[PDB]
């Protein structure tokens, strides 16, 4: 889903995708919480993958029960 | 970034502010300038959080954001005021005392108007100015004029080698607006219509609130060089604390990237 | 649909006309502020300048 | 809307044709003329 | 591309610069001030001309 977070806009007349006021609308994005966000799915993603490979060891283990 | 986006905006309209001061103070010498000055004006504001009421008796600061968004410039007025007279002796040339600009024809067939009072006379006899473009009115000179005089309700006479008596040759109105302030201005010191200011209304010197005509003087610009200073000055200690700005927000985004 | 590329693009240009100084040459020409001088170009058609 | 100035340069340079204090000379060759005229 | 104008958009095209040369040195061959040296065997133009 988008975000509804408002839209900076700055004022540039020239661009043909200026409205009546020459609000020229750009993407609002926090540079800062995309750092974050990336960094905190990749430790995430690293402790699932090792969640998985114990519970693989582990059945493996147990598959030569006696 | 909000940052650098907005210092973009600041900077820009510090050099247009200088770029006036630079051309008001270029052409100081010149006959009939009326001086400039531009004035910014504040974009629209975002609010993020409505500012909350609390209305509990608690003396608390209002808990609202508003983010800015930059300055722009909104236009450069120009201050018609009556400049000094300086006397150039010679006797074709006509300083108006008041408000009022001549009618002078383009050769597309429009008409502009000009303050400058610097009037020569062609091969033809017609008065035109320096440049070659010449008045609507189209006052013609005969040839062994004696001397050429110019009265103050824009008669303008000349005298022959006899008939013991002067000989009009024509008539020299002048044209008012309602807002002298809107109009374009191009080169060769020309003012043109638009739609800020009303229609032109013609009239003879002295009559309607037009201004009367001295003979042998002309105008120079009302340009304050002791005020001109104080804005450069004030326009560089600007530009540079917008530089610091900048610099300021790209080290802190460098930091923020370095890890 | 998650991955959005981004490719660069230039619109055409910028007409804001540039400063001007005087070197009273007698065949320098500057133009108004939406002044075009015509050449011929190398192919024959003809092509717009300042 | 806003207008921004470029500058001013010289458009034309006029001379005054006025008429110039005579300064007598004792030579019965040297002509001052009073008035309109040049000679050819 | 074609926009047609359906809706106010902006070209998407994309050209790369290359850089800037020296394309000519001219002289500007306008008359010079003349000085005085009050020397017999020196000449001063006047207007266009060359000695050989």
């Amino acid at each position: 889903i988008e975000s509804q977070a408002p839209e900076k806009l700055v004022y540039e007349p020239g661009n043909p995708l200026a409205d009546a006021n020459g609000y020229v609308k750009m993407p609002n994005v926090d540079v800062v919480g995309e750092m974050v966000n990336t960094m905190s799915a990749s430790r995430s993603y690293q402790a699932n993958i090792e969640v998985l490979n114990t519970v693989k060891s582990m059945m493996l283990k147990t598959l030569t029960l006696g | 970034i909000s940052s650098l986006w907005i210092a973009k905006t600041g900077l820009d309209a510090q050099q247009t502010n200088m770029d006036v001061i630079a051309n008001n103070l270029a052409n100081v010498s010149t006959n009939g300038f009326k001086r400039q000055r531009a004035v910014f004006e504040d974009l629209l504001y975002q609010t993020i959080r409505q500012p909350g009421a609390q209305s509990s008796e608690q003396t608390t600061l209002p808990s609202g954001l508003q983010i800015g968004t930059g300055v722009r410039p909104v236009a450069t007025e120009r201050l018609h005021s009556q400049g000094n007279l300086s006397q150039t002796n010679n006797s074709k040339d006509v300083a108006i005392k008041g408000q009022g600009f001549f009618q002078v024809m383009l050769p597309d067939g429009t008409s502009a108007y000009t303050r400058d009072g610097s009037f020569q006379v062609d091969q033809n006899g017609q008065l035109v100015t320096a440049g070659g473009f010449q008045v609507q009115p189209a006052i013609t000179i005969p040839a062994n004029a004696l001397s050429i005089t110019i009265g103050r309700d824009g008669v303008v006479s000349v005298t022959q080698q006899g008939q013991a008596a002067p000989v009009q040759v024509g008539q020299l109105n002048l044209t008012t607006f309602m807002n002298d302030t809107g109009l374009e201005s191009i080169g060769e010191n020309l003012y043109i219509e638009t739609q800020s200011s009303g229609a032109p209304n013609e009239s003879t010197p002295g009559l309607n609130g037009a201004g009367l005509l001295y003979q042998g003087y002309v105008e120079t610009s009302n340009v304050n060089v002791a005020e001109e200073l104080v804005n450069m000055i004030q326009v560089q200690r600007a530009y540079e604390i917008n530089s610091k700005a900048v610099s300021t927000t790209d080290q802190m985004l460098q930091k923020l990237t370095q890890l | 649909a998650t991955r959005t590329l981004v490719t660069a693009s230039t619109p055409g240009a910028d007409m804001t006309p540039g400063q001007l100084d005087y070197t009273s040459r007698p065949l320098d020409v500057a133009l108004q502020q939406d002044g075009w001088l015509v050449v011929q170009a190398a192919d024959g058609a003809e092509g717009y300048t300042r």
